[PDB]
């Protein structure tokens, strides 16, 4: 139903907020990778 | 010197006196059934399977001849209680000289192979030094057990050539030896089905045939060698101990469960056909049936054989014992002589009442009555002062149906109550007390008793698996750690992998 | 035929000893009431 | 010493906490709103406090069948409707 | 170079938390039946199993909360999800206990993964697996209570409830039905768990008391180094202290620390085959001479019969409420009390 | 990088904790679990 | 005191028949040095 | 020159998110009234 | 014949099965990417 | 052991879970004053003549 | 004769106790 | 006589419920557990200094 | 060492102490006999258990007559 | 038979006591 | 119980023999 919409959207944020603050700095280390 | 928990290690390199070792504990183990069968023999009473079954003398091995078909004594008796018979040489007499003259033989081979330890045998041909193919061994020898065990179940039990096995219908009363036929269907995985059994041991020996054959021919991987230490004997007896007590779990569970190798006539009923009213289900489903043919009360109860009454009784149930209340269920309650009849209560306004029975967790229980529909209308009072369902206030009788007591009514109240305790019970017995001096305390069955030592040993024997692998897999420090390990090997970052020396950084 | 060159002796001192009849003075004194029951 | 960044210095870091001040609230809220909104009843089958009892019931709805038990909760719910 | 090795490599690096081959079966499983414990306590009810509330989404604090045993009519079942007890459905699932065999199983299952992960490291690291070996005493403790006894019993329902209160409810269980108290096997754990204390306690104190003098300053701590050889206390001055004021001490390093290993080891080991006899409800409950004698000698009084009225007190009281799927009815009349209490 | 010092960070984290507790105690005074 | 008769046989062996396998092997041992 | 994401990362969030969330619903609900 | 519990016996089945061969696909995965360097 | 010399004994919870309509809803709690009660009740079981056993 | 079993070991103990403090096999340095 | 003493002490005051009983049991079991840790922890890390067929 | 006459018929059955096939041989296939060993006993488990049902196998004494 | 159950004690120490003795003598003789 | 005490009694005897014979100080010639 709908609650489930409510309670999962601060969870898409907290990991959108990181995944963009983060993004430049994991993509260093897959490089490194080979 | 060696220190005392180490004293059998002297026969690790040693095949020969490894084997004598071996053979005397053969010996150990056969003259134990020798001895204990005649002990059994010499204080088992045969002259009532009705209400004195073996399983309620304490009786050990008696049962498990019985089950693979040896049934009477050169006495001229047989347990299921026909007299006249001669069951020629295998009776339980001739079973126990068996396994002592097997004994003396055994006694005298170890002698030989520890006086002859060194046999060429046992040298490899290559080095001189003593050793023992063990991968080609356990095929040899997994290939003599798909042998054994394929002719046991397809000539033994089938009858082919053989007695077959102890078999029964579902409320243990008219056992008996018996072939049993394979059952090849889905059903066979069935605990409870007796075919099953011969479909295994038929089926299982032709498999254990074929992988004793590739044992035999095809050697074992590079990779698994090296992995399970196989020129290590110590592997095969960490491995060897931890099937054993796999093999000790199943068998005390399936008989504490029950299945079709553990019925009820040799180890006594189990503790679940109390839980679920087992035997008084059909005990009242035939007087029921009595009744609908139109009997009369005392005519339909009178009809019940005492040997299934004498299962719905809960000083038969295994789970109401005692670790140190010793001997024979007959030293408790005493010997069971007679069916007394179904008690049947009634309050004044001539209600059937019922005793509420007593669960298996309770050592001392209180006596209600109830109706049909649950709820209470007479007990036997702790309190005095202001209780309403006494025995005396409700005017309880009781009223026996079939048995010794067949169509006699008691009403004053110290009788009836006197019944009343022993109806928690279940059904009503008179029993002999003087004969043993009993002292009136519930103890356990065979079944009991095998159930425990079985699951105590396979805990412990867990030990010994973990143990024996340990120091198998880690021989070469069993003496202590190498006393030049520098603190890289061992402090982190070192090393890409640990304890690997060839990913230093 | 030659002597078997497994053969090996045992040792217990004195400190063992003591251990030992300990352990089984104490097992005796806990278990004797059970079996006298 | 594994190579690993160290635990003193991801928290004293500005982007640690830049993350961190975002995603903790986030989950706290988060798990909040599953009790806040009714959905952890649900989901689980917790009784709330009008519904262990039936109104004038005072028996618990004990199941008493193996293979016929989910059917039997079932029919305990519908006699609280 | 196959791939086998090439994931042998990778499990087996030096990293924060060490993973391995037992890694695959311990961390999963681990985290399982942790998972749902906590899962369990904080949001799922024992209404339907056992008329109780145990979470603290129903009202209870961390002392009551509890994943609770099946009920009674759940016999031995697996109660896996799949299975036919719950058809699928998580939400009946949790309310018929199914959560009770996934978090004991995966529990089961995580301590061998703990237990082989002893083994996995001390093969690497070049170390003899004493530390393993003593973990086989959690292990049957933890098989032969959760286990072994319930299927030995009716069901499920008789063994532990994962709980701080539950598991103090089983404690007054088995004293009231088993007389556990009076069991040689018990008394074996205890003097095995606190001998272990006691040992605990006075070698950490005796090292602390007979330190060398290898630093300057008033902390004692210091003046370790994690590589010297020699030693850091006097097991000369331990040992003369000991023999002095008790008569008898240790003399050999090797010997004390073995025997650290040992006692309470043995004790949970003996503990545990007690439990094994209570499966079968096979008690040591009562010294059969002194029932005869209390029989028919009403002055005969011993705290050995006292403490069986007070068994039977429990019985009676606890036993309607505790065991709900009885339908145990006890009018006033029949409960046993003394007098005005 | 290494700017927040860490006192701050523990000081802070600890006051988070005493409150979240205080609020698991204030509510075993108040509604569900408190007896009334 | 109604006491298991066999307690007393029991309870002797289960003393003897250990101490006397532990005083065989202390013994032999002090004569070896 | 750090890994961002690391089996220690994984480890850490595994048990760390949900207790956050956990501590969530826990707090919420010392406001449940009967 | 072919009975619910069987049909459930089957979907455990095919799940665990998933559960190990998408665990050991995933080791597999990082155990080449990310080698030791001998 | 000492502190409870003076009586300062262990958590009550004993009732502390009720519903909307106020019924007990029982916990480990209750069942675990359930067996405290039968130890209450049995013990010394002539030395009491009053209701309270206060010491 | 329960009682004197019971008193016969704990007697046996006592002594043990006497051998194994005065009659010790003596700690010998290095 | 102890057991009896600890039934009637838990029915008077409770003390399994009591928060320094519970450390008492926290004291107890862990005190066990750190004993086995220790003592199995030195045994593992002896220095080899013996054969097979001598007493580590 | 003592030669015999059975020592000399049994010798080659106790002759190549050491001998292995390379590398992995048949692992894989032991590796088969195990799962379906393994699934094997799950059935006969889940059966005795009762959380495999399945037709004409009735789980009691009564498959007894 | 009602026989004196003493017997089985007094039979047993009269057997185990002195065979024990000797035992004891006989292994710490093949020791030096 | 006393008629087991006489045969173990006896067995005993018949093992003496046994190890008396085969297992004896063999006599030797100086
Ligand atoms: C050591 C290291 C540890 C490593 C272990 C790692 C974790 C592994 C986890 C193992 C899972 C085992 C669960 C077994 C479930 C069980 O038993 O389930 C129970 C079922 C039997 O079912 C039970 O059967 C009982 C008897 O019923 C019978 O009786 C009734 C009335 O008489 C009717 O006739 C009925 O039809 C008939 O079936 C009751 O009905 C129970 O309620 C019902 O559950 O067995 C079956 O699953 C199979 C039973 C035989 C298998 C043997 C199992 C051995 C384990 C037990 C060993 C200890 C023995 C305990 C005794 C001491
Ligand atoms: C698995 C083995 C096994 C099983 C299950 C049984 C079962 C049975 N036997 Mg048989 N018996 C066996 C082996 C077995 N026996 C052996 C090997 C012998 C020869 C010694 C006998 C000799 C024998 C006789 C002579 C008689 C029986 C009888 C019986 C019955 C009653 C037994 C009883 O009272 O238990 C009692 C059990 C106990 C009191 C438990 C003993 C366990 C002790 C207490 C544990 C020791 C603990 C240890 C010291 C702890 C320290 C460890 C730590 C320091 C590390 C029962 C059917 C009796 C019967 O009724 O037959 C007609 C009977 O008279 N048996
Ligand atoms: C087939 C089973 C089996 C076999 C062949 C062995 C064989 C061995 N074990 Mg293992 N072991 C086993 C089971 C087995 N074990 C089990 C089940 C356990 C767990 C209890 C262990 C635990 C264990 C330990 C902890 C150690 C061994 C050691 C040894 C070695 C020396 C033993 C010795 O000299 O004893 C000497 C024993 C005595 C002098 C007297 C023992 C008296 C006991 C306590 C009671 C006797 C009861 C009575 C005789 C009836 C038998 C019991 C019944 C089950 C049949 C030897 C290779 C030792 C080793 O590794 O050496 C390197 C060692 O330290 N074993
Ligand atoms: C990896 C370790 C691990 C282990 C050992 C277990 C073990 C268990 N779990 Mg857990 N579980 C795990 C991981 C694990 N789980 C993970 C990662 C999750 C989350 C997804 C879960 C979620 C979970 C739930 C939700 C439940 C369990 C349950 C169980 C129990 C039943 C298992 C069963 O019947 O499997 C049976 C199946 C197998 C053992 C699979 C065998 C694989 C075969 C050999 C391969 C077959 C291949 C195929 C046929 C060939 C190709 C076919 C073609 C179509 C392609 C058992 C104790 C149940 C439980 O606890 O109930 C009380 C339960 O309800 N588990
Ligand atoms: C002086 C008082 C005293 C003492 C010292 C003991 C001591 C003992 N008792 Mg007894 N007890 C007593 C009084 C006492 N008892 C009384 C008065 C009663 C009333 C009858 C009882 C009733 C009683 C019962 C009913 C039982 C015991 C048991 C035990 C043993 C507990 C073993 C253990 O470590 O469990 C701890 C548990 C384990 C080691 C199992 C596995 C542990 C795993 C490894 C935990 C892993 C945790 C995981 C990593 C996550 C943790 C985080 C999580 C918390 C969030 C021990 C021998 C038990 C027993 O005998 O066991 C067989 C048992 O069931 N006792
Ligand atoms: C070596 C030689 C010395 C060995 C003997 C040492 C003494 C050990 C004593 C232990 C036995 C104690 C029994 C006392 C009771 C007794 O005397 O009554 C004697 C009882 C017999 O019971 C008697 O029977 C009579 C009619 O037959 C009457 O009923 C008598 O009244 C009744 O007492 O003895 C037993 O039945 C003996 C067999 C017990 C063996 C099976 C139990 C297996 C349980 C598993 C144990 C494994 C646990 C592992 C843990 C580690
Ligand atoms: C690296 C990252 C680190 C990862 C984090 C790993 C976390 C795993 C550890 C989980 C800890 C389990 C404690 C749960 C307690 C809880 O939430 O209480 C939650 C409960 C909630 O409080 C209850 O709420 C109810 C809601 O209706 C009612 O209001 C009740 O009255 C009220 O009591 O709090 C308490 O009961 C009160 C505070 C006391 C908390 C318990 C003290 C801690 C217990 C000791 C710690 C356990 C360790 C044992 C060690 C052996
Ligand atoms: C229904 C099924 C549900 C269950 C399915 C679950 C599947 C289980 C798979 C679990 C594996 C997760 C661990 C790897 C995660 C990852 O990011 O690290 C792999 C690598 C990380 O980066 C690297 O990290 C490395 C260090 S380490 O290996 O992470 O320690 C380092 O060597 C390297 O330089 C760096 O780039
Ligand atoms: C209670 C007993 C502990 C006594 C305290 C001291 C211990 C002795 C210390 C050794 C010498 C000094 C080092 C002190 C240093 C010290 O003790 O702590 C400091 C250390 C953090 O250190 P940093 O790497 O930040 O810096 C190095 C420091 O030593 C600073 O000098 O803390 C941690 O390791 C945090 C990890 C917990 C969070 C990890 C969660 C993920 C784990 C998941 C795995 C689950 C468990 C595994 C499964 C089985
Ligand atoms: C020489 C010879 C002979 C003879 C034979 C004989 C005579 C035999 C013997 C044998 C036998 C006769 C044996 C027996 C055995 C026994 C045993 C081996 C036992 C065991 C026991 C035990 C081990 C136990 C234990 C215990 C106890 C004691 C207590 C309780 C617990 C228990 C159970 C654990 C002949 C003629 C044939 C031929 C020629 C030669
Ligand atoms: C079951 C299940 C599952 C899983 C799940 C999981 C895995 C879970 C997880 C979960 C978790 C993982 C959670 C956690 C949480 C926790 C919490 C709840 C916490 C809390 C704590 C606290 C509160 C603390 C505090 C404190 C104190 C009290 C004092 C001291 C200090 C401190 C601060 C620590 C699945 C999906 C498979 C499905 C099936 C079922
Ligand atoms: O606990 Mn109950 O309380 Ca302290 O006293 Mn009143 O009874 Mn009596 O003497 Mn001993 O026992
Ligand atoms: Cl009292
Ligand atoms: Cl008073
Ligand atoms: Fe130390």
């Amino acid at each position: 139903d709908w609650r489930v919409l409510v309670v999962l959207l601060p969870v898409l944020l907290a990991a959108g907020w990181a995944v963009r603050n983060i993004l430049p700095y994991a993509v260093k280390q897959v490089q490194k990778l080979l | 010197g060696l220190p005392w928990y180490r004293v059998h290690t002297v026969l690790i390199n040693d095949p020969g006196r490894l084997i004598a070792a071996h053979l005397m504990h053969t010996a150990l183990v056969a003259g134990w059934a020798g001895s204990m069968a005649l002990y059994e023999l010499a204080t088992f009473d045969p002259s009532d399977p009705v209400l004195n079954p073996m399983w309620r003398q304490g009786m050990f091995v008696l049962p498990f001849m019985a089950r693979l078909g040896v049934t009477g004594s050169w006495s001229g008796w047989s347990i299921t209680g026909e007299t006249g018979i001669d069951p020629g040489f295998w009776s339980f007499e001739g079973v126990a000289l068996a396994h002592i003259v097997l004994s003396g033989l055994l006694f005298l081979a170890a002698c030989w192979h520890w006086v002859y330890w060194d046999l060429e045998l046992f040298r490899d041909p290559r080095t001189g030094e003593p050793a023992l193919d063990l991968p080609k061994m356990f095929g040899i020898h997994l290939f003599l057990a798909g042998l054994l065990c394929f002719g046991f179940g397809a000539f033994h039990l089938t009858g082919l050539f053989g007695p077959g096995m102890w078999v029964s219908d579902p409320y243990g009363l008219t056992g008996s030896v018996q072939p049993v036929a394979p059952e090849w269907g889905p059903d066979g995985f069935n605990p409870y089905n007796p075919g099953g059994v011969v479909a295994h041991h038929i089926a299982a020996g032709i498999v254990g045939i074929i992988a004793g054959l590739f044992h035999i021919l095809v050697r074992p991987p590079q990779r698994l060698y090296k992995a399970l230490r196989m020129g290590n004997i110590e592997t095969v007896l960490s491995s060897s101990i931890a099937a054993v007590f796999f093999a000790a779990f199943v068998v005390a569970g399936t008989m504490w469960y029950g299945s079709a190798t553990t019925p009820i006539e040799l180890f006594g009923p189990t503790r679940y056909q109390w839980d679920s009213s087992y035997f008084q289900q059909e005990i009242n489903r035939r007087v029921q049936a009595s009744l609908a043919s139109g009997a009369t009360l005392e005519e339909a109860w009178s009809a019940i054989p005492e040997k299934l009454a004498f299962y719905d009784y809960i000083g038969n149930n295994p789970a109401k014992g005692g670790l140190f209340r010793t001997g024979p269920m007959n030293k408790g309650d005493g010997i069971a002589q007679a069916w007394k009849g179904h008690a049947v209560f009634r309050n004044k306004e001539g209600e059937e009442l019922f005793v509420r029975r007593m669960p298996a967790f309770f050592e001392s229980f209180p006596v209600i009555l109830t109706d049909k529909n649950g709820v209470v209308k007479a007990d036997i009072p702790f309190r005095r002062a202001e209780s309403k369902y006494s025995f005396e206030q409700q005017g309880v009788t009781v009223s026996f149906y079939g048995g010794e007591l067949n169509g006699q009514t008691f009403t004053d109240p110290p009788t009836v109550k006197s019944y009343a305790r022993k109806a928690i019970f279940g059904e009503i017995f008179e029993f002999d007390t003087e004969t043993l001096n009993s002292d009136g305390i519930f103890r356990t069955s065979p079944r009991g008793w095998f159930t425990f030592a079985h699951a105590v040993f396979a805990l412990l024997f867990f030990f010994g698996h973990i143990w024996h692998g340990a120091r198998t897999l880690f021989r070469d420090v069993f003496s202590g750690i190498d006393p030049e390990l520098s603190p890289e090997q061992v402090e982190w970052g070192f090393y890409q992998k640990v304890g690997d020396v060839t990913t230093r950084r | 035929m030659e002597p078997n060159p497994n053969r090996q002796p045992v040792e217990l001192n004195r400190t063992s000893l003591y251990l030992g009849l300990l352990l089984i003075l104490v097992l005796a004194l806990l278990f004797s009431s059970y079996f006298f029951n | 010493t594994t190579g690993e960044r160290p635990f003193s210095d991801i928290i004293t870091s500005v982007r640690y906490w830049v993350i961190h001040s975002i995603t903790i609230p986030a989950l706290f809220i988060a798990g909040w709103l599953f009790v806040s909104t009714g959905l952890a009843y649900d989901v689980f089958g917790t009784p709330r406090p009008d519904s262990y009892y039936a109104q004038e019931q005072r028996s618990i709805p004990l199941v008493t069948d193996r293979f016929e038990a989910k059917q039997q909760v079932e029919t305990f719910l519908e006699q609280l409707k | 170079r196959g791939w086998f090795d090439i994931l042998d490599d990778w499990l087996k690096r030096d990293r924060f938390v060490f993973v391995g081959w037992s890694g695959i079966l311990l961390f999963p499983c681990a985290y399982l039946a942790l998972g749902g414990w906590l899962t369990g306590t904080t949001f799922v009810t024992s209404w339907y199993t056992h008329g109780l509330a145990s979470s603290y989404l129903e009202g209870c604090n961390f002392l009551t909360v509890a994943v609770s045993t099946p009920a009674n009519s759940m016999g031995h079942s697996l109660l896996l999800l799949w299975g036919p007890e719950a058809q699928g459905d998580f939400t009946r699932w949790c309310q018929l206990g199914g959560l009770w065999t996934f978090i004991a199983l995966h529990g089961a299952f995580g301590l061998i993964g703990f237990m082989l992960r002893q083994f996995e490291i001390a093969r690497l690291v070049g170390v003899r697996p004493y530390n393993a070996i003593a973990f086989s005493a959690p292990i049957a403790v933890f098989v032969s209570v959760f286990l072994i006894y319930p299927l030995g019993q009716s069901s499920w329902f008789f063994a532990p409830s994962f709980g701080v209160a539950a598991i103090f409810r089983f404690l007054l269980f088995f004293q009231g039905f088993h007389n556990w108290t009076l069991n040689p096997f018990h008394m074996m754990g205890v003097a095995g768990v606190l001998g272990g204390a006691l040992l605990c306690a006075i070698h950490g104190a005796t090292v602390e008391n007979t330190l060398f003098q290898d630093g300057e300053g008033a902390s004692t701590f210091r003046a370790f180094n994690p590589t010297q050889a020699e030693e850091t206390y006097s097991m000369v001055t331990a040992n003369r202290f000991w023999s002095q004021i008790f008569g008898i001490a240790f003399s050999n390093k090797r010997w004390l620390h073995f025997f650290m290993l040992f006692v309470p080891v043995t004790g949970l080991w003996m503990s545990a085959i007690g439990v094994v006899g209570l499966a079968l409800n096979l008690r040591s409950y009562d010294f059969i001479s002194q029932e005869i004698r209390a029989a028919e000698d009403p002055e005969f009084e011993t705290f050995y019969t006292k403490n069986l009225l007070l068994n039977e007190g429990i019985r009676a009281w606890m036993a309607p409420q505790d065991q709900p799927h009885e339908n145990f009815v006890f009018p006033e009349e029949v409960l046993p009390r003394g007098n005005a209490l | 990088g290494g700017r927040i010092p860490l006192w701050i960070v523990a000081t802070v984290a600890g006051m988070g904790v005493i409150v979240i507790v205080g609020l698991f105690f204030y509510g075993a005074y108040a509604g569900l679990g408190s007896s009334l | 005191m109604e006491v298991n008769q066999l307690g007393l046989i029991a309870t002797a062996l289960f003393v003897l028949v250990p101490s006397v396998f532990l005083i065989i092997l202390y013994v032999q041992t002090e004569s070896q040095q | 020159s750090y890994p961002i994401f690391t089996v220690r990362w994984v480890a850490v969030h595994t048990l760390a998110v949900p207790t956050i969330f956990f501590l969530g619903a826990i707090a919420a609900m010392q406001f449940i009234q009967r | 014949t072919i009975t619910p519990s069987l049909k459930g016996f089957f979907i455990g089945l095919l799940s665990g099965a998933v559960v190990l061969g998408l665990t050991f696909a995933v080791l597999i995965a990082i155990s080449q990417i990310d080698k030791v360097q001998r | 052991i000492s502190t409870m010399a003076f009586n300062l004994n262990g958590f009550n919870f004993n009732h502390s879970v009720i519903d909307a309509k106020g019924n007990v809803i029982n916990t480990w709690a209750d069942i675990i004053n359930r067996a405290n009660l039968g130890m209450e009740v049995m013990h010394e079981r002539n030395a009491h003549n009053f209701p309270l056993d206060l010491a | 004769m329960e009682t004197i079993t019971y008193v016969f070991i704990f007697a046996c103990i006592i002594a043990l106790f006497f051998f194994a403090i005065f009659f010790r096999e003596p700690p010998r340095i290095t | 006589g102890t057991f009896n003493f600890m039934i009637v002490f838990q029915a008077e005051h409770n003390i399994l419920m009591h928060p320094f009983h519970q450390l008492g049991v926290a004291g107890v079991f862990g005190g066990a557990l750190f004993c086995a840790m220790h003592g199995s922890l030195v045994t593992s890390s002896l220095i080899r200094e013996t054969t097979e067929t001598e007493s580590a | 060492a003592r030669r015999t006459w059975l020592g000399d018929i049994l010798r080659p059955l106790n002759s190549e102490y050491g001998k292995v096939a390379p590398g992995w041989g048949t692992t894989p296939l032991m590796a088969v006999f195990m799962g379906l060993f393994l699934v094997f006993l799950l059935i006969i488990l889940e059966i005795y258990n009762s959380t495999l049902i399945l037709d004409g196998v009735n789980v009691s004494w009564k498959a007894l007559g």
